[PDB]
């Protein structure tokens, strides 16, 4: 229970509960969860509409300064209709704390842009603008970043072929690079490795 | 139902989307010759008009309106004289072979769907 | 000695070589097909069957840890011999 | 014979700059 | 029907062309999971592949 | 001493001044490179060859290609071999540029490097042991001494 | 390698570098060594080893 | 085999083409539609490994082949022949090479592929003349091809004649001969040229036909004759030259025999010559108009005009102050039609 | 001192070559080092020892001439190193196989045959595992 | 636990300033530092003399793939089918199919040094030890085709380098 | 104004860079940093692949440091499994943490060096880089991309004939740092090419994430080694640099100093390394010896299985930050609890620097620009991906 398992830190634990509680206090309209792993990791919900609000609070002190945006990490998940699942990773230096804080959005609404607040998303914007679709609020250019230029693709939609339907590749007479159909070779020989027989009892989403 | 991106009902999207075909239709002339394209004006101007035809089926105010935002930003790299002579030949496709729709063609050919 | 197929060009070790219609073959000409001298196939039963009188044996191919995972073969039948699931190698029980 | 390489001494080293004016 | 054929980026021929398959898959006759019923999932009717001339590979 | 035989020995000296110095051109796109900076590190060094690092595409004449080839770059390193005047070769380098690589499935890579540029030698690695590399060199300056364009042209 | 210019070289040096051989020379160390027969490993005791502690 | 997959690099075909004249200027058109359609393409070449490189990316791994040989021996040309199913010819050289007489080049070598072809039974040898073949004092070359195109037709009896006259491409000799006279300065021409007419035929669009031809069953003893679009006379075609080329038009008329004397100053060089005693006539020799050959869009390939074609093939030649320069403004040569 | 390093090149003269050898083994070799020991040099292939060279440099190797019944010096390269002795140039072992020769299967290769990459002698990737649907078999018989 | 960098503050001493002064102008450390430049030319220079000389490499080392024999000189292997579980480019691909003497026997395996990384993988995961990452690194090609390696190159390489390869191994096998 | 696109193909633009300029007379003012010339979009490909087969990936973003990125993926693996590594395991990634620490700083320096054309100490070092090579060749059969660090730990066990060599390594090195010492550290030229370049306010760096030495440079003192001692840092004795100025030479001479700091770390961990396994007792995560597989039957079947489906994480989503010598390290994974990923997002620590170096273009002649790239110790394959 201990020369391989890594111990449970209880105090940061209670800690940053208290502090939970403590932003579910100051911020009703938007905060939901107040999320507490034993990984010492604090998460917490906002609405989209609450997007900007909520962040701007977030930098300036309360007990918790929750300066440089480190990260507008980002994930699609298809069934939900509210696919997208836009998170932002925080860290408050002044307490050494790090928090998670995400949100959800649908392809056609335009989630709040933190560009004016944080400006760190001047490319986390066009990113996650370019390889999803997630239009945002207003700012100075939406041109796509990565992706190449007439490219109409959005990758990272957990959607269409991890080939893409794209494949360019010089050509003669025309004397240039041109964009044609895949034609894979051989074609990337997926492997179902997925297990019947649950492994984790105590999680298991009931059959209801 | 849920808030609109910017244009509320066709017409104020409408109007977005003529303002896209000018800022081609001017814009045309200036990429034939950033690039030396070998084609004919005219055929840039007709190209120009037939990309705003593959998008006929849009009904939503919100699709309009999001078309024209990634259509203006493709605009940006047009006349900023980024993207290439190749990336302007891409709309084209002329090196792929033409397809032909009727279906006794497309027995001939192979197993297809 | 490999198997010499009708246009001349030697069989791989799984028999295989094109047809004489196969266009195919022109891209050997210019170069040259490989195929291995050293079929295994010959070399499986070229070893003497190893013999033992007792019974179940464990064969690990040569080589601890350098060869197969250890296993017991059986010799319940003296009517056969006893070929390894991995050597290949033949055991029989003498008596 | 239970082995393997833990350090067998290991001397002195000065991670300190010296620039002599000589 | 908010459709967002031009919002995605594919070509319209793979969404003309072809339906796709609803379902939720079967469990292994081999085996005893029940565990993969569960949670279901949609997958694009296959289509003919060629074999590479060279190498024998799957094209 | 006779008609022919002085267009062979001409050859020859003309093969022999071309694979005697080329000069490969600055251009990794990723670890292949801290390889090829160690061909050119004191303890192998490129230039006892006479090979020299030179700068730009026309001075240079040889274009070693290093690393990942993404979809949005691979135009502009066509037109670099445009760039470089006859009589211009290629070398592939690093799994990636040999065909896509570890990253042969992706809408990012360009796949086979051959697709935009008609390479010369392939050298494999991930990325190939640096020496791998600088013999890759010794067989493209064998492959140049195995060339005879002047013999061609008098028989042409 | 010859003193008189090893006395000019560390003389510009403002360093020995007799003394930090920068080229390694003899010592080195032996290719071919007796085998390493490795730490036997904590958890390979038979008297017990239930997965329900050491998981 | 047969075809499987869509239409592509990747995709096959049963092809087997032998492309004789690949290292050439049409051949390099001709081998990149034929890979282009993922069928497989035997290149025999004779020049050197590296005149042909640039070919490399024009297949797919497998999809090309190179191959040495002699067009001295025959056996060579056995070899390369062997698996072939159709064998496409395009050796020819205007000029004349020294050591090879232009005799042998439209005889005895398509006599040879044309036996070895039927030996080999392949399914379609397919020979290229010229619109221009019947016979002329005229062009010993174009003579040549008239005893070269009865010969295939014999040797090998079904074997399709093609007749294209005068294919315009980036790197045409017809075309750029034309254009690279500014450095020549002054613009003779034999009577100007009021006289004759020409009727130029595009590249890729004789390439894509003839890939199109070895798909069509039907053709065999066909003689198929490719012709342009337009039938200019050639004074008004130098014009329009230059009208591209925006180049200082100074034309002036020059006696048949004085100028074939100045050929035969440039035919001194082992160096290619930019002018020669065939292309003298070659040029003064008008088009025939024929109908009752088979159309060019039998093939179902529309014919492409060379106003549509000529400044990306002449921009190179147009100084910075018209090299990027617009296209419409250069107006059309006149037409004779 | 400096007498002594004139003495070391003297000395390297005549320790190898004697005279016109020795033009001619430093035009092949650019290296002039004595031909300190000597190695098992199966194709002439000799595989010269010394130490006192700073290390990567302590073992080295002169090809000689018609590796394969083919080719020449003016041509030498890698993969002229016969196995056992290309692991002892890597110094993956101190001893030279002299001391410790290896295994010699039956089946293993002798003459070692190097790199060929042009040459008729090339290697060709083709179709494996022979066939698949067996297509069915056209009648022979009339009507 | 921090360090400042720099900060010091420079004497206004009068002989610490006119030598700054010097510095200035008669640049001395330039010299200085120049000097220590010169020393390099009197250290031996540190090229190897490639290719008649060859850099130090471990018994580890990886590079061309090679299949390999029982002593008996059967191949070790028995297509089990984990090496192309694990080819993290998947460059692998087999077919097992049974022999005649009815053993397990792959009949087209191959690899594309192409799409491989080199990872060596598949030295560790085999379990009868068949596929071995050899010694020899050195074998650049002329053309793509050559890199498309079939099971028959690959016994080949198992061929010239079993010696060595078995070699290797022995010097490593208590590690794993 | 005149328009001007430069790399990649500068030697300063190290093959990735397209940052176009509007340039005036010399003096700049537009200079946008396009990228994507390198994405080569991992984060997709992470989503199909075991736990086990994700392992290179890091090694092909960092190109220099390796054994880091490694780390900061068994990190972040083994939180989700709960699973404490041995010790020596930690103490062997704290050593070559820091060796990969010494080749990257002195990539960063000799370049930044080539940039200001000095040339020398460019031969004079990477004679040192290879000798390092010869380690990880010696500990993992490859000169670079080793991946001898694993979520379980460590692959194999470390060869006898390193200890020794090892130390005498590092007995000389310190004098190669010297004959640095003697040159770009005291010399006039180097000082006007970097005094007073690229200065950056302290809210800046805290609004965009700045970290590392490039905090360090500019006075603040955040850091993820004593803030969070994740490993034997916590034992390890060194210390911080930490820059005045924000100058260039500022954060040089922080480099300087964090290679002194490695040659005290690497002097204590060759001082303390216990012996005991360099991997996890579990077979369901860490894989039997050759010689235990090859009879004992459920280590041939675990064997079998973390070979061809692996271990399992127990399901969620993370995000872990990493000292990269360069900065913080973004590991955020998804994982549905199949050994495959969901997701899996990667923060390079110079994706911050780039998106910041605009601020620091503008009002700063070419010469400048190319001073900023140097100094913010970019190696461009991590930082589009
Ligand atoms: N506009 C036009 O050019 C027209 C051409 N044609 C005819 O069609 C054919 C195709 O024209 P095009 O390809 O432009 O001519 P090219 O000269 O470009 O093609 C001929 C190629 O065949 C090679 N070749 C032929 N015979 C030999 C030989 N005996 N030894 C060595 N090499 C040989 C030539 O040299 P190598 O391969 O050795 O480099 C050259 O590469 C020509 O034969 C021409 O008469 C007809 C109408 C119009
Ligand atoms: S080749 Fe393999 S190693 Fe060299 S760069 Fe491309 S991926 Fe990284
Ligand atoms: S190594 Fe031999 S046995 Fe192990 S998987 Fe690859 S082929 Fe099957
Ligand atoms: S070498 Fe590395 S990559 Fe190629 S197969 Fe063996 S393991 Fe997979």
């Amino acid at each position: 229970t201990r020369p391989t398992v890594r111990p449970r830190n209880d105090v940061a634990h209670k800690q940053l509960s208290a502090f939970g509680e403590y932003v579910a206090e100051i911020l009703p309209k938007y905060v939901q969860q107040v999320q507490v792993s034993c990984f010492n990791e604090l998460e917490v919900c906002i609405h989209p509409d609450g997007v900007i609000p909520v962040l701007t609070f977030l930098r300036d002190h309360t007990n918790a300064q929750f300066k440089s945006l480190v990260d507008l990490t980002a994930v699609d998940v298809p069934t939900r209709q509210n696919r997208f699942e836009i998170v932002y990773n925080l860290l408050s230096l002044r307490f050494n704390s790090r928090i998670r804080v995400k949100t959800y959005t649908d392809e056609l609404t335009p989630i709040e842009s933190a560009v004016s607040v944080f400006k760190a998303a001047n490319w986390y914007e066009r990113e996650i603008w370019d390889m999803f679709g997630v239009f945002f609020a207003n700012h100075p250019d939406l041109r796509r970043i990565l992706t190449d230029y007439g490219f109409e693709g959005h990758p990272f939609r957990k959607d269409f072929p991890l080939s893409g339907y794209v494949e360019l590749r010089y050509d003669d007479e025309v004397k240039r690079v041109v964009a044609e159909p895949v034609e894979l070779a051989q074609e990337f020989r997926k492997f179902d490795l997925n297990s019947p027989w649950e492994a984790f009892p105590v999680y298991r989403q009931p059959p209801e | 139902f849920v808030k609109p991106i910017f244009s509320r009902d066709m017409n104020e999207a409408k109007r977005r989307v003529r303002e896209l075909y000018r800022a081609w239709y001017r814009e045309v002339p200036n990429t034939v010759h950033q690039f030396q394209l070998d084609i004919t004006v005219k055929m840039g101007r007709d190209k120009v008009r037939e990309m705003f035809m593959k998008n006929a089926h849009v009904t939503d105010p919100r699709v309009v309106d999001l078309l024209v935002i990634k259509g203006k930003i493709e605009l940006e790299e047009t006349i900023k004289v980024w993207k290439q002579r190749t990336h302007v030949m891409r709309f084209f496709h002329e090196t792929e072979a033409p397809r032909p729709k009727d279906f006794l063609s497309k027995f001939y050919v192979g197993h297809d769907p | 000695g490999v198997r010499v197929s009708p246009t001349g060009e030697k069989v791989t070790h799984t028999g295989q070589v094109y047809d004489d219609k196969d266009y195919r073959r022109i891209r050997f000409v210019g170069r040259q097909k490989e195929v291995n001298e050293n079929f295994a196939i010959d070399l499986i039963a070229e070893q003497p069957v190893s013999e033992v009188e007792t019974r179940v044996i464990a064969c690990d191919g040569g080589g601890g840890a350098l060869g197969h995972p250890k296993v017991y073969i059986n010799l319940d039948k003296e009517t056969k011999t006893g070929t390894c699931g991995y050597c290949g190698l033949q055991f029989r029980q003498h008596h | 014979k239970q082995d393997m390489p833990p350090p067998g001494g290991y001397g002195p080293i000065d991670y300190k700059r010296n620039l002599p004016r000589r | 029907k908010l459709d967002i054929t031009t919002l995605t980026g594919v070509p319209e021929e793979h969404i003309k062309t072809r339906k796709v398959r609803i379902f939720v898959p079967a469990r292994n006759n081999m085996q005893s999971g029940v565990n993969n019923t569960k949670k279901w999932k949609m997958e694009f009717d296959t289509r003919e592949r060629w074999e590479n001339p060279l190498m024998g590979w799957a094209s | 001493s006779r008609g022919e035989y002085v267009v062979a020995k001409l050859d020859d000296l003309v093969n022999w001044a071309r694979r005697s110095s080329l000069w490969p051109m600055t251009f990794g796109l990723a670890c292949c490179a801290v390889e090829m900076m160690h061909m050119a590190a004191p303890r192998y060094d490129m230039d006892r060859f006479g090979v020299v690092f030179r700068a730009s595409p026309r001075q240079s004449d040889v274009m070693i290609v290093a690393g990942t080839l993404t979809n949005k770059m691979a135009p502009a390193l066509r037109k670099v071999y445009d760039q470089m005047p006859e009589p211009r070769y290629v070398v592939s380098m690093g799994s990636c540029a040999n065909g896509g690589g570890y990253y042969h499935y992706s809408y990012s890579v360009v796949r086979g490097c051959d697709r935009i540029v008609p390479v010369d030698i392939y050298i494999p690695g991930c990325p190939p042991t640096a020496e791998a590399l600088l013999y890759g060199i010794l067989q493209l300056q064998r492959k140049i001494k195995r060339e005879r364009r002047l013999q061609i042209w008098y028989r042409r | 390698a010859t003193r008189l210019i090893q006395r000019l070289r560390n003389w510009a040096s403002g360093h020995d570098l007799q003394g930090k051989l920068q080229l390694r020379y003899q010592e080195i160390s032996k290719r071919t060594q007796p085998p390493p027969k490795l730490p036997v490993g904590p958890s390979h005791k038979l008297s017990n080893n239930y997965y329900c502690t050491r998981d | 085999l047969m075809p499987h997959g869509k239409g592509g690099r990747s995709s096959v075909s049963g092809i087997v083409a032998t492309v004789f004249g690949a290292t050439g200027f049409l051949g390099r058109y001709v081998v990149n539609h034929l890979g282009r359609m993922g069928s497989q393409v035997i290149i025999p070449y004779r020049c050197d490994k590296y005149d042909i490189m640039h070919l490399r990316p024009m297949g797919d791994l497998g999809q090309l082949l190179f191959l040495e040989w002699d067009a001295r021996d025959k056996d060579s040309i056995r070899r390369v022949v062997q698996h072939s199913n159709v064998v496409i010819n395009l050796i020819g050289r205007d000029w004349e090479t020294k050591n090879f007489d232009f005799e042998d080049v439209f005889v005895k070598i398509p006599q040879a592929i044309a036996q070895l072809s039927k030996e080999a039974g392949v399914e379609k040898f397919i020979h290229v003349s010229h619109l221009n073949a019947n016979i002329k004092s005229s062009s010993r070359y174009l003579r040549n091809k008239a005893v070269g195109e009865k010969v295939v037709r014999d040797a090998f009896p079904e074997a399709i004649i093609v007749k294209p006259s005068d294919i315009f491409g980036r790197e045409d000799r017809f075309l750029n001969s034309f254009a690279s006279m500014h450095r020549f300065g002054p613009i003779p021409l034999g009577s100007l040229g009021w006289k004759t007419v020409k009727q130029p035929v595009y590249v890729v669009d004789v390439s894509k036909g003839i890939v199109n031809a070895v798909k069509d069953p039907d053709a065999n003893g066909k003689s198929f004759a490719f012709v342009g679009p337009s039938r200019y006379l050639l004074f008004h075609l130098v014009k329009y030259i230059f009208a591209v080329a925006h180049r200082l038009f100074l034309p002036f008329p020059l006696p048949l025999f004085a100028y074939r004397w100045v050929a035969r100053v440039f035919e001194i060089s082992p160096f290619e010559p930019w002018i020669t005693r065939d292309k003298v006539e070659r040029m003064h020799i008008t088009d025939m108009k024929l109908p009752h050959l088979p159309g060019l869009e039998d093939l179902g390939i529309q014919a492409t005009p060379l106003e549509l074609k000529a400044i990306e093939v002449l921009r190179r030649h147009r100084t910075y102050r018209w090299l990027s320069a617009e296209i419409e403004d250069v107006k059309p040569a006149k037409t004779v039609n | 001192e400096l007498v002594q390093v004139l003495k070391r090149g003297l000395q390297q003269i005549t320790g190898h070559g004697g005279l016109r050898g020795y033009l001619r083994v430093f035009f092949r070799t650019n290296d002039a080092k004595v031909g300190t020991l000597v190695g098992e040099d199966k194709y002439g292939n000799k595989y010269y020892e010394d130490n006192k060279q700073f290390f990567g440099r302590h073992r080295w190797v002169v090809y000689t001439t018609e590796m394969n019944g083919k080719n020449t010096f003016w041509d030498v390269d890698g993969s002229m190193v016969p196995p056992e002795w290309h692991r002892w140039l890597h110094s993956m072992t101190d001893d030279p196989p002299t001391t410790k020769p290896l295994t010699a299967r039956k089946f293993i290769w002798t003459n070692h045959k190097f790199n060929v990459t042009g040459t008729p002698e090339q290697y060709v990737p083709y179709s494996t595992t022979r066939k698949k649907i067996q297509e069915w078999i056209p009648p022979s018989t009339p009507y | 636990t921090y360090k400042y960098v720099n900060m010091q503050d420079p004497e206004m001493d009068m002989k610490s300033v006119t030598d700054r002064a010097a510095r200035t102008l008669l640049w001395t450390e330039l010299f200085r530092g120049l000097g220590m430049t010169l020393s390099y030319l009197f250290r031996e220079p540190a090229t190897i003399n490639y290719p008649f000389e060859k850099g130090p490499l471990s018994p580890r080392f990886r590079g061309e793939h090679a299949l390999r024999r029982y002593p008996s000189g059967e191949e070790r292997c028995i297509a089990c089918k984990l090496c192309e579980a694990i080819c993290p480019a998947q460059a692998i691909t087999i077919e097992a199919e049974p022999r005649a003497d009815g053993s397990r026997r792959t009949t087209r395996y191959d690899i594309d040094m192409t799409k491989c990384i080199y990872c060596g993988f598949c030295q560790e995961a085999c379990p009868v030890d068949a596929i071995v990452e050899g010694p020899n690194f050195e074998f650049s090609t002329e053309t793509h085709e050559e890199l498309l390696y079939n099971k028959e190159k690959l016994l080949n390489n198992g061929d010239k380098w079993e010696a060595e390869i078995a070699a290797n191994i022995q010097a490593d096998y208590l590690y794993r | 104004n005149i328009t001007l696109n430069f790399g990649p193909q500068h030697p300063a633009a190290h093959g990735v860079l397209r940052l176009v300029m509007e340039l005036s007379g010399e003096m700049v003012r537009k200079c946008d940093p396009h990228i994507g010339l390198l994405h080569r979009g991992t984060e997709k490909l992470i989503e199909y692949k075991t736990y086990l087969q994700a392992l290179p990936y890091f090694d092909r973003l960092d190109y220099v440091s390796m054994m880091c990125n490694e780390q900061a993926y068994s990190l972040a693996v083994e939180k989700l499994l709960n699973i404490r590594p041995p010790p020596r395991a930690q103490w062997i990634r704290v050593l070559f943490g820091e060796i990969t620490r010494l080749l990257n700083h002195i990539m960063a320096v000799t370049t930044h060096a080539l940039d200001l054309g000095a040339m020398t100490p460019f031969f004079w070092l990477f004679e040192e880089r290879e000798k390092m090579f010869e380690f990880y060749e010696r500990v993992s059969g490859a000169r670079m991309h080793a991946a001898y660090i694993r979520p379980g730990g460590v692959h194999q066990d470390l060869p006898l004939g390193l200890m020794d060599d090892i130390y005498q390594f590092s007995k000389n090195f310190s004098l190669r740092l010297d004959e640095l010492e003697e040159l770009l550290t005291n010399n006039r030229i180097w000082r006007n090419r970097t005094i007073d370049i690229g200065v950056v306010t302290a809210e800046e760096a805290l609004n965009y994430g700045f970290s590392g030495v490039m905090l360090r440079g500019s006075g603040i003192q955040w850091d993820l080694r004593k803030t969070q001692p994740y490993d034997v840092y916590d034992q390890v004795e060194f210390d911080v640099p930490v820059g005045s100025r924000g100058d260039c030479y500022d954060r040089y001479l922080c480099r300087v100093e964090e290679m002194r700091q490695s040659l005290r770390i690497i002097a204590q961990c060759l001082n303390k390394m216990p012996p005991g396994e360099i991997k996890v007792d579990d077979a369901k995560v860490s894989p039997p010896k050759r010689a235990e597989m090859k009879t004992s039957m459920e280590s041939l079947i675990h064997h079998f299985k973390l070979y061809t489906e692996g271990y399992q994480v127990p399901p969620g989503a993370t995000y872990t930050a990493i000292e990269a010598p360069k900065g913080e390290f973004g590991v955020y994974l998804v994982s549905d609890g199949s050994s495959r990923p969901y997701r899996c997002k990667i923060k390079a620590p110079g994706f911050a620097h780039l998106a910041g170096l605009d601020k620091m273009s503008k009002g700063h002649m070419l010469a400048d620009v190319v001073a900023i790239i140097g100094t913010q110790d970019i190696v461009f394959g991590e930082v589009d991906r």
